[PDB]
């Protein structure tokens, strides 16, 4: 008799168990653990129940126990991507397992989100979110993302400076990159930070909180990085 | 020496107690400022029984919880409520379970974690009678006397979690539910699952905080209740069965379910822990010597009980029962063999659960 | 605990100090026998001031107050507290009796005697439908105690519950009979044959019946009782030829009293002649006959 029927029959009788006694059902899940430790399934089933009962602690260690042990799963990184996207009382619910997840794991699988993502404007959000969270991540993802959101408005041709992914950068990505000492940049891309940062608050203010302060930040961050609007 | 005894006597009770009681201080001080390991010679045992109505009892258990919660030294505190309460076979033993009954039991009213630990390392070193005869009385003065005083009880569950744990092992000496009377009260039972589910390591405290020898004292409390606990939830259904309150019944059986978890969740843990002292697969904290009493008591359990009228309760014991043996093995926490589990069960009946871990 | 240890403090070093030993007594397990000792001295103090008075205040409610909280107790939990409680109390009348229908109309009199009665006698109503026993033979050693002084207390008892308490005193009178208090014995007896001469003929015809060194003297202890009792002989003689009329129960008496010697025959002869002579007040003709 193959294991995987045997598995499939403990897993069967701890479901059928869930709407009767919980404590039955984890227990039997701990045996299923400690007969076979390497089954997906069951741990899996572990960490619903865990979830299910809103106990954030086991089920963010069940979860980290599953992300280092089977990352091939695609049931993983559908909740790793619906974790993101709550991140970006479900909600809540959802941001404190993410937040009981250690921080560099934490790290690792925004990062693995980070390689499995296609869209340019997703990518670049969740990036300046993992930016965020990890202020350590903007030297070596921060300027990176400034580029790729500048090419990827070059590529689609946009007639008006005006687009999402240059507000992104000058907003977002520009403070978070020029505010970072570790960050070291040559005094050039400070012309490019200024062009962009102008033709944003002049074709904005043309046609938010404050772009012309933001601006202004900009270029006095600029300004010292090299060494009221009228004494100077 | 005498010289001292022949002014005590010149004092009254109270007071000749007193001054016996700092005199032994003084001398355990000087003997541990001379020696590391000091001698508990006659002298001090033969002036604690000689001065050492219920009002001058009162005052007498004041004064010398006092004397424990001043003492500065866990060493002195230590030796002298060993000597004091070691039951040391003479018939002062039954008046020692009896006083300290009382010591320690206002020392957890009053929550003496001083008291408390000191119990801890007397229930450590103290055959099993004597902690049962104690497990006995306390667990009448929190549980039975007056209802509802083991919530004063139960705050010591992480006041002194130390004392807790050996309070949990030779209340499981005593209520290994080897009997109706041995039933742990519900009471007791909701402070233990509260206590240990509140925290796994509570249970884990001692062995985590205890250069461990080599071999566990036998007649004396096992160095964790995992065996005791596991005993509890295990018989758990059987004995309540065997009382037969539908009700109290499921409260009982879902309280014996989260002791059973949390025991389990020690387990699973113990695995981590034996490996951080490097005693994984060395010591098996759940002596298998100390899981045979538990598997005879069930398999006599569902022979006389007539399985055509009780086959869900026995199925639920067997479940347990496996899913122990699983997990302490998986864990480290018992030292097994699957053939080992295979012969330990060939005369149970038959069921799923124990059938799949033991061929594994 | 602070607030408790303060409270035991102030109780160790009347009014007061008996209701901070009901609320230790209601916080701590092992200090209840302090309490009890402590609330003795109180119940000693109500009955002196209650004699004083007679031969010529705070107190009475002290009694009522440690009467409740004891009560409280027993229906929390009879099994653990009324033994306990019903003993201290039994111990206590005792006490109090040693430092019949006069001496029960002049104890209930007291309050605070009136107080353990009803204590105590609550304490066996929680026990007499599970075990009466501990109850009820502590009240035997205490009668044993304070006799005649607490014979007054087995009487009213016997009164409130004869079923019992009837058969205890007989057993223990047949008892001190065969080692050697039977006065005592007597007179409760005849306070309670007033009211209950039925239960008490009951219960002695199954001894005397069970009898056809204990079972041997049961025969002289009865004569002893009838001597010194005459209105259980009394009592007795309405049926004491209907139960002798058998020849089966006559051989029985007859081989019963042949195991003792003839000075033993003769005084047992010689105590049924004074027994006939002054026992029967209307069946006289019958038994003559």
């Amino acid at each position: 008799m193959s294991a995987q029927g045997d598995c499939e029959f403990l897993v069967q009788r701890a479901r059928e168990l869930v709407p009767q006694d919980l404590w039955a059902a984890k227990a039997w899940l701990i045996t299923a653990r400690s007969l076979y430790p390497a089954d997906f399934n069951i741990q899996y089933e572990m960490y619903t129940i865990e979830r299910n009962a809103e106990r954030t602690a086991t089920a963010g260690r069940l979860l980290y126990d599953m992300f280092v042990n089977f990352p091939d799963q695609p049931v993983v990184w559908r909740e790793i991507s619906i974790i993101t996207s709550a991140l970006r009382k479900q909600t809540q619910f959802l941001r404190s397992l993410f937040e009981t997840l250690p921080g560099r794991v934490q790290c690792e699988m925004l990062l693995k989100v980070t390689e499995q993502c296609f869209n340019t404007l997703e990518r670049s959000e969740m990036l300046l979110l993992l930016l965020r969270r990890f202020p350590e991540t903007v030297v070596q993802h921060g300027v990176g993302l400034g580029e790729a959101l500048l090419e990827a408005e070059t590529i689609e041709e946009q007639e008006s400076p005006v687009n999402c992914f240059r507000k992104l950068f000058v907003c977002d990505v520009l403070p978070l990159i020029i505010n970072n000492h570790d960050v070291r940049l040559p005094a050039n891309l400070l012309y490019k930070y200024l062009n962009k940062a102008a033709e944003f608050y002049i074709n904005y203010v043309t046609r938010i909180v404050d772009p012309w302060e933001r601006l202004f930040k900009i270029l006095n961050v600029v300004g010292m990085r090299c060494e009221s609007y009228g004494d100077i | 020496m005498s010289d001292i005894r022949h002014s005590l006597l010149r004092r009254d009770a109270l007071s000749a107690a007193k001054e016996v009681l700092y005199h032994l201080d003084i001398y355990f001080s000087s003997q541990l400022q001379s020696a590391p390991l000091p001698i508990v010679d006659k002298g001090p045992v033969e002036l604690l029984e000689e001065f050492v109505n219920s009002l001058q009892e009162l005052q007498l258990l004041e004064i010398m919880c006092n004397y424990f919660q001043e003492q500065t030294k866990d060493s002195v505190r230590q030796i002298i409520f060993s000597s004091l309460f070691s039951p040391q076979g003479n018939k002062a033993d039954d008046s020692r379970m009896s006083l300290l009954g009382k010591l320690v039991s206002m020392a957890v009213a009053v929550c003496r974690i001083p008291v408390l630990e000191c119990a801890a390392s007397w229930l450590q070193r103290t055959p099993v009678v004597y902690c049962v005869r104690l497990a006995k009385a306390l667990v009448d003065d929190y549980c039975c006397l007056v209802p509802g005083s083991i919530q004063t009880l139960k705050q010591i569950f992480s006041a002194s979690p130390r004392f807790c744990c050996q309070f949990i092992t030779s209340v499981t000496a005593l209520y290994d539910l080897s009997s109706d009377d041995l039933i742990p009260p519900m009471d007791l039972l909701e402070m233990i699952v509260t206590w240990i589910f509140e925290d796994p390591r509570l249970i884990l405290i001692t062995f985590l905080n205890t250069p461990i020898a080599a071999n566990l004292p036998i007649g004396f409390l096992e160095l964790t209740p995992l065996v005791g606990l596991i005993r509890w939830c295990v018989k758990a259904p059987l004995a309540y069965k065997r009382k037969k309150g539908v009700g109290m019944d499921r409260d009982s059986h879902l309280l014996y379910s989260k002791l059973h978890l949390s025991v389990l969740q020690v387990l699973m843990t113990l695995q981590l822990h034996l490996t951080e002292k490097n005693l994984y697969g060395r010591l098996g904290l759940i002596l298998f010597d100390h899981m045979v009493p538990l598997v005879e008591e069930i398999n006599r359990l569902a022979d006389e009980l007539n399985p055509l009228n009780a086959s869900q309760e026995i199925e639920l014991s067997l479940d347990r029962l496996a899913q122990a043996l699983q997990v302490a093995m998986a864990s480290g926490a018992l030292l097994c063999t699957r053939d080992d589990l295979r012969t330990l069960c060939s005369r149970l009946p038959h069921n799923n659960l124990l059938q799949l871990v033991i061929s594994g | 605990a602070q607030e408790l240890s303060q409270e035991i403090k102030a109780f160790l070093t009347a009014r007061e100090h008996a209701r901070c030993g009901l609320l230790l007594l209601r916080s701590l397990p092992p200090a209840r026998a302090a309490v009890l000792d402590h609330l003795r001295g109180v119940f000693d103090e109500s009955v002196r001031a209650h004699l004083a008075a007679l031969d010529e205040p705070g107190l009475e409610d002290v009694v009522q107050e440690v009467q409740q909280v004891l009560s409280e107790f027993i229906r929390a939990n009879p099994k653990a507290w009324a033994p306990v409680i019903s003993a201290w109390s039994i111990d206590l009348m005792g006490q109090l009796s040693s430092t019949l229908n006069e001496l029960l109309q002049l104890w209930m009199g007291c309050r605070a005697t009136r107080t353990l009665m009803d204590i105590y006698v609550q304490c066996l109503s929680a026990l007499i439908g599970s075990c009466p026993d501990a109850c009820v033979d502590a009240l035997l050693d205490t009668s044993v105690q304070h006799s005649p002084h607490f014979d007054w207390v087995v009487a009213h008892i016997g009164s409130s519950f004869p079923g019992t308490i009837i058969s205890r005193v007989l057993s223990c009178g047949l008892k001190d009979f065969c080692v050697h208090k039977i006065a005592s014995v007597v007179g409760i007896l005849g306070h309670l044959a007033s009211r209950h001469g039925d239960s008490i003929r009951r219960e002695l015809l199954r001894m005397f019946h069970d009898s056809l060194p204990s079972l041997q003297a049961t025969v002289p202890f009865l004569l002893q009782l009838a001597v010194m009792s005459p209105a259980l002989l009394g009592t007795v003689s309405g049926e004491l030829v209907d139960c002798l009329k058998p020849p089966a129960v006559l051989s029985q008496l007859q081989q019963h009293l042949q195991g003792f010697p003839r000075e033993e025959l003769d005084n047992m002869l010689n105590l049924a002649v004074h027994l006939v002579s002054q026992a029967s007040g209307a069946g006289a003709y019958r038994l003559l006959q």
